């Protein structure tokens, strides 16, 4: 139940501020009484102007403090609303490539949900699992020329060599359509020898 | 006794690069909120100062005598005939002498600064820099003029602001004025 | 004439033959002179600080712990033995469980040499919890996680074979409530004599009303710039 | 008031301003810890470097922790740490010590040099450093063979550029003035607040220990009220300034947390 | 302290956590006064240890200033004196300061 | 109270629900094309 405490804290603060403001009325600031309806209707001598001035100043100070606190909370809420509006435009109406912005992992899509004085997002991510160890090589040489992989990486299971993508295991036969020639076999450090298929 | 800090002080000081008056080795000199005095003559003959408001044995005046063995202070209505000179060689009569004091006994410079504020009379001195207090007098006379008795200088103080610097041992090392630049 | 309170100890200050007391940068007395012995003594303020209570919950137990912030327990023992401490309640005194931390002294728990996940932050990398050990309160050093060693080589590579789909949530506030103040009924209240005195203070009420109106107007555009990004309403088949 | 009972009874009539001040200070204190928590605690595993250190010619000795010195920090961290230097006022120690932050930084560096960008979006994998740089070269439009052909030149240039940073940060002491300005601004406010105690606001004396213990007649209530108001206004101003600076601190912390996630755990395309 | 926490939170139930309640201060034990000391000077017994005590028709006035008034020199002598005062009390006089 | 008034919002909860439903429909029926034309 405490998952949505962020929206409850704002309501609690806004409720406590008004309660403190209305409680400040029952205090005296150097006068003979604290309640307003005790001297404003019973003071017979007209030389009690300072008694009312003290309370006026004490209440004006509390009003100014409340207004300053509300001004600060308004800027905080504006920053939060700007962040929420940026997220609504970047994660919902498209697929973003920013890391840890539209969820934890490779973002796919999001769904907005309405909430009292807030908004909830449901991010769908992609997380790999069940990894295995293999042996890799930078490139291969067939006829004295270096062949670099176009898309993917060269892997080996122990006897043969294959090429697959870095996000999913799918071995394929190394052909001339998956590699390109660049340079000779004397410049690459740690290169291996293998055969290249040509249909 | 500050320790390694810069303190801002506003009091009666001598402004830097001011107009001083040089004399030789005697008219009445006004006393405007303190008078600076300095003398570097070896085997100085001028020894003593006169303070008062009328200097004709009608008001309580001040007179001090300094030598190389002690330092006495006699405050009374000393009557002067025509001029002091330096033993009844400085005054002629005395009346209503109810206050008297005495101090502790003990190129070269000899500086003095006098001040009369809040019914007190204090004097600073230093021999060869900052001037340390020497002796305070609770006398409440009304000093108006200044007179000496025998190459001395006379300077007046003004309410300027200064910035003092204290070292680890607690002594004034340098000072900076707040005007003229 | 110089009055105060504190602890008097011997210092290494070398005063001048005409100095009486000493002051620091913030102009507080920290050294005096004895008119009888003429020695150098320094003044230090007496011990003070805050008190914190650590509780695991009223629905689980009624045992708590006391934390004295920024003080050594050697002085706390002396202040508890002699009746010189301000809190008159001394319940956690007859206990052999006293531990000294970098944020103060903790009374009411025991320190262990094992590391766990931080539950209640105390300070200086020390947290407390409520374990079954006869359940009590224990103090320990918080851990950062589990150590993992990656098998790095010159020709080693890892490729995943499976995957999964995950759904996460996120909550962000948008707007808040709207309030308005009259400044007349609140200050004086159905009073004519008091109202004539408020007219001399100027136009503070106007500024307050303008600020409140601006906040109330901004609270609507905050939601408008978030939920009104589309112009047409689409329907599902 | 200060160690006074008569002045304490007059303060109870002003309301609960102390409660608001304490609540604001507690909120600021919690926010100062959550800012560091949301920046340095983004990972859950503690990764360690292998015993042998050979990454094809890239030397990271100036950024890895030195086990010889007692402080488990890097030489650059040591230089940065060496170059950067009452009556109701208490400073609270932070939650996380410097050693925990150093361990977090070392774990981040190990996960970056051993896995790259895989540990930020799932389980950490293994991949050599030249093959990792070859994939980053393709992320900007350059073919991968350029690296396999000029690995030695690129490694020499990187080792020279890393070494130049020490000389650039050792001869300029004003390079880290941004962090010193915060300390100076935080230290000046407390000194101003403690200096405000030696002033009078329409009373006969300024110091607190001059009238709070010598005033004989009980008609000094109006005199104590002036000091109470003057000392409450200073606390209100200090709390307002702290609340104002807290917003800038939070904005800087959020920017740093965004940069840590967008530049370290991946390769960004933002200009 | 649990009751103090309940009073601070104004509730009968409290969740897990840490809460500040009040402050602690060490109270003073004894008082110390440090004033001037034995190095004093006041001649006052000179108007008591004499023979010609200023005959009534020729009474002599003697002003006494720059002294530390100590009304204990009369007890060292014969206690045959009478401490009769008018308008001033002999108890509240020991802690006063006069000029002449 | 003593001069404290709470102002109601401009948009009701039903309008926000309709906006959310329209966003969900546009996402499940078009994807990313409804935000760029």
């Amino acid at each position: 139940p405490s998952a949505l405490g962020k929206l409850q804290d704002v309501v609690n603060h806004n409720a406590q501020a008004l309660n403190t403001l209305v409680k400040q009325l029952s205090s005296k600031f150097g006068a003979i009484s604290s309640v307003l309806n005790d001297i404003l209707s019973r003071l017979d001598p007209p030389e009690a102007e300072v008694q009312i001035d003290r309370l006026i100043t004490g209440r004006l100070q509390s009003l100014q403090t409340y207004v300053t606190q509300q001004l600060i909370r308004a800027a905080e809420i504006r920053a939060s609303a700007n962040l929420a509006a940026t997220k609504m435009s970047e994660c919902v109406l498209g697929q973003s490539k920013r890391v840890d912005f539209c969820g934890k992992g490779y973002h796919l899509m999001s769904f907005p949900q309405s909430a009292p004085h807030g908004v909830v997002f449901l991010h769908v991510t992609y997380v790999p699992a069940q990894e295995k160890n293999f042996t890799t090589a930078p490139a291969i040489c067939h006829d004295g020329k270096a062949h670099f992989p176009r898309e993917g990486v060269f892997v080996s299971n122990g006897t043969h060599w294959f090429v697959t993508q870095r996000n999913f295991y799918e071995p394929q036969i190394i052909t001339t359509d998956n590699t390109f020639v660049s340079g000779n076999c004397d410049v690459v450090i740690g290169i291996v020898n293998n055969t290249v298929y040509d249909p | 006794f500050r320790s390694s800090v810069l303190h801002l002080t506003q009091d009666l000081f001598l402004p830097f690069f001011s107009n001083v008056t040089w004399f030789h080795a005697n008219p009445v000199l006004p006393f405007n909120d303190g008078v600076y005095f300095a003398s570097t003559e070896k085997s100085n003959i001028i020894r003593g100062w006169i303070f008062g408001t009328t200097l004709d044995s009608k008001t309580q005046s001040l007179l001090i005598v300094n030598n190389a063995t002690n330092f006495v202070i006699k405050v009374c209505e000393f009557q002067f005939c025509n001029d002091p000179f330096l033993e009844s060689g400085v005054y002629s009569s005395a009346n209503n002498c109810t206050f008297e004091y005495v101090s502790q006994p003990f190129k070269n410079l000899r500086e003095f600064v006098f001040k009369n504020i809040d019914g007190y009379f204090k004097i600073y001195s230093k021999h060869t820099s900052a001037l340390e207090p020497l002796v305070d007098l609770p006398i409440g006379i009304n000093i108006t003029r200044f007179q000496t008795l025998l190459d001395y200088y006379v300077g007046y103080l003004q309410p300027r602001t200064f910035l003092l610097k204290y070292n680890e041992n607690g002594t004034i090392t340098d000072a900076v004025d707040c005007a003229l630049d | 004439g110089l009055t105060g309170t504190g602890v008097l100890t011997k210092s290494n200050k070398k005063f001048l033959p005409f100095q009486q007391f000493g002051r620091d940068i913030v102009d507080t007395t920290d050294a005096v002179r004895d008119p009888q012995t003429l020695e150098i003594l320094d003044i230090t303020p007496c011990s003070f600080g805050g008190v914190s209570v650590i509780t695991p919950g009223t629905n689980t137990s009624n045992q708590v712990a006391v934390l004295y912030q920024g003080v050594n327990c050697t002085e706390v023992s002396v202040a508890i033995h002699a009746d010189q401490l301000t809190p008159t309640w001394r319940v956690y005194s007859t206990g052999s469980n006293v531990f000294q931390t970098r944020a103060g002294c903790l009374i009411g728990a025991e320190y262990v040499n094992n590391s766990y996940e931080c539950d209640i932050p105390i300070g200086a990398g020390v947290c407390a919890s409520y374990q079954t050990q006869s359940q009590s309160i224990i103090a320990y050093t918080m851990s950062l996680g589990a150590e993992n060693s990656v098998a790095y080589s010159n020709n080693s590579i890892a490729i995943p074979t499976n995957f999964t789909i995950s759904v996460t949530t996120e909550i962000l506030p948008v707007s808040m409530t709207k309030t308005s103040v009259d400044c007349t009924m609140y200050i004086c209240g159905d009073s004519t004599e008091c109202s004539n005195l408020l007219l001399q203070y100027g136009s503070f009420c106007t500024q307050l009303k303008r600020a409140l109106t601006g906040i109330a107007v901004e609270q609507d555009k905050n939601t408008q710039e978030v939920f009104a990004q589309v112009k047409q309403i689409y329907k599902t088949p | 008031c200060g160690d006074s009972t008569e002045c304490s009874n007059l303060l109870l009539q002003y309301g609960s301003f102390c409660t608001q001040l304490k609540r604001a200070l507690t909120g600021i204190a919690v926010e100062q810890d959550k800012n560091t928590q949301e920046v340095f605690a983004q990972v859950k595993q503690i990764y360690k470097t292998p015993p042998i250190k050979y990454f094809g010619g890239f030397n990271f000795s100036q950024i890895l922790p030195d086990p010889s010195k007692p402080s488990k920090r890097s030489p650059i961290e040591d230089l940065l740490f060496n170059k950067v230097t009452f009556n109701g006022l208490t400073v609270l120690p932070p939650l996380l010590t410097d050693e925990m932050i150093a361990q977090y930084t070392s774990a981040l560096l190990a996960g970056t040099i051993t896995s790259g960008w895989t540990f930020g979006a799932g389980p950490a994998l293994q991949i050599p450093f030249p093959m990792q740089m070859a994939y980053r070269f393709n992320g900007i439009g350059v073919t991968q063979n350029v690296l396999y052909e000029n690995q030695k030149l690129i490694a020499n240039q990187f080792n020279s550029a890393i070494g130049k940073i020490q000389d650039s940060l050792f001869s300029t002491p004003s390079a880290l003035g941004k962090l010193q300005d915060v300390v100076n601004h935080n230290a000046q406010a407390l000194n101003t607040l403690v200096k405000q105690l030696s002033s009078k606001f329409g009373a006969i004396s300024s110091v607190l220990n001059d009238i709070l213990s010598r005033l004989d007649p009980p008609e000094a209530e109006v005199q104590i009220d002036r000091l109470i108001t003057g000392r409450l206004q200073s606390l209100q101003t200090y709390v307002t300034q702290q609340l104002i600076r807290a917003a800038e601190i939070r904005a800087s912390a959020n920017l740093a947390a965004t940069k840590m996630s967008e530049c370290v755990l991946g390769q960004s395309k933002r200009v | 302290p649990l009751s103090e926490t309940k009073c601070t939170l104004k509730s009968f139930t409290v969740e897990k956590g840490i809460y500040q309640t009040s402050n602690f201060r060490v109270q003073p034990t004894e008082s110390i006064v440090r004033f001037p000391n034995v190095t004093n000077l006041c001649p006052f017994h000179e108007v008591f240890n004499a023979t010609r005590f200023a005959s009534v028709y020729a009474w002599n006035r003697t002003r006494i200033s720059n002294c530390v008034a100590d009304y204990s020199v009369l007890y060292n002598f014969a206690p045959f004196f009478a401490f009769k005062c008018y308008g001033v009390s002999p108890t509240k006089l020991n802690d006063l300061c006069f000029t002449n």
